[PDB]
């Protein structure tokens, strides 16, 4: 249950089941 | 080499070849009954047909109705002739549509707009009765005279409403045409931002979004990437709520109230 994506020059693997944090545009 | 069709009060340029019988094809001009979708070779033959034809709407069951907008569920097996004519008509506007004759395995969802003469064809989508790959749309079309007025997104929305009620997740059948990909990207964007606008929690799984929207996990991730809302900060993936996109949506959603181009779940009357 994964996916592959390129974000700003890097390559990443992302789970469908894992909760991801929601940020409101911070540093 | 059909160039044009007469369809009700409209005269439409065709986009692609469709495999109509040769002695029709060579006229470069088809006359279509707007109700039963039978094709004929002249205006006079069309006029004769209209006097006899009893059909004022698609066959099958009316499973959606909100005022003048309906959706009819037509069974490829029960209404073979109608579904073939529809497939031949669609392939005039679809580059990629495979099949036209073997329609028995398919359901056709036909969206119409009523005025005083009857229920006129807006568009349709076909759906496999039993899809190995859980595709909730096979082909989708808005008739050219109706394009870019919001009907396409209503058809797409409707395809996902069916999936919700089936308790499935869905996706359009690959391959997606260029215009297909655009329409779906606009819809996916809309539903993803709506979800995130309403959602209060501190985190979500792609799974949870898919469960709510009936949209396929891959299509959600794909959209998050499209909006540049997936990030990677300190070894983990974060969903980044872009304020520009937030502000843009509430603006686009302020004009969606006075639009009337909306599918209303309470106006569905359906069971699988
Ligand atoms: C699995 C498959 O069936 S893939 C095949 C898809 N079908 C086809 O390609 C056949 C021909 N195409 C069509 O019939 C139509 O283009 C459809 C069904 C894809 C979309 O229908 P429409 O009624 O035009 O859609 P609607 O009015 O809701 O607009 C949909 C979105 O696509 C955009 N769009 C539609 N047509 C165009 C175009 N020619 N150029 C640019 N954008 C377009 C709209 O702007 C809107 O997006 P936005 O709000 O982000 O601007
Ligand atoms: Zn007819």
């Amino acid at each position: 249950g994964m996916v592959e994506i390129e974000i700003e020059g890097r390559l990443h693997r992302i789970s469908i089941f894992d909760p991801l944090e929601i940020i409101l545009e911070d540093d | 080499m059909i160039k044009t069709i007469a369809f009700g009060r409209y005269e439409l340029d065709t986009w692609y070849h469709s495999p109509y019988p040769e002695e029709y094809a060579r006229l470069g001009r088809l006359y279509m009954c707007e109700f039963c979708l039978k094709y004929m070779k002249s205006q006079t033959i069309l006029r004769r047909h209209m006097a006899k034809c009893v059909w004022k709407h698609p066959p099958g069951d009316e499973i959606y109705r909100k005022g003048s907008i309906s959706v009819f569920e037509v069974d490829g097996k029960k209404n073979k002739i109608y579904c073939q004519n529809l497939c031949l008509l669609a392939k005039l506007f679809l580059d990629h549509k495979t099949l036209y004759y073997d329609v028995e395995p398919f359901l056709f969802y036909v969206m119409t707009e009523a005025d005083n003469t009857g229920c006129h064809l807006i568009g349709y989508f076909s759906k496999e009765k039993n899809s190995f790959l859980n595709y909730n749309v096979s082909c989708i079309l808005t008739m050219p005279q109706y394009m870019r007025q919001g009907y396409g997104k209503m058809l797409i929305d409707f395809s996902y409403l069916l999936s919700k009620v089936e308790e499935k997740v869905g996706s359009p059948e690959r391959p997606l045409s260029d215009l297909g990909l655009i329409s779906y990207r606009s819809y996916w964007k809309e539903v993803l931002l709506r979800y995130l606008h309403n959602f209060q929690g501190k985190e979500i799984s792609i799974k949870e979004i898919s469960q709510e929207t009936a949209v396929n996990p891959v299509d959600i991730v794909s959209t998050l990437q499209a909006l540049q809302m997936l990030k990677y900060w300190k070894g983990k993936h974060l969903v980044l709520k872009r304020q520009d996109l937030i502000d843009e949506w509430i603006a686009k959603e302020a004009k969606r109230s006075n639009s009337n181009k909306t599918m209303d779940p309470s106006c569905l009357k359906w069971t699988p």
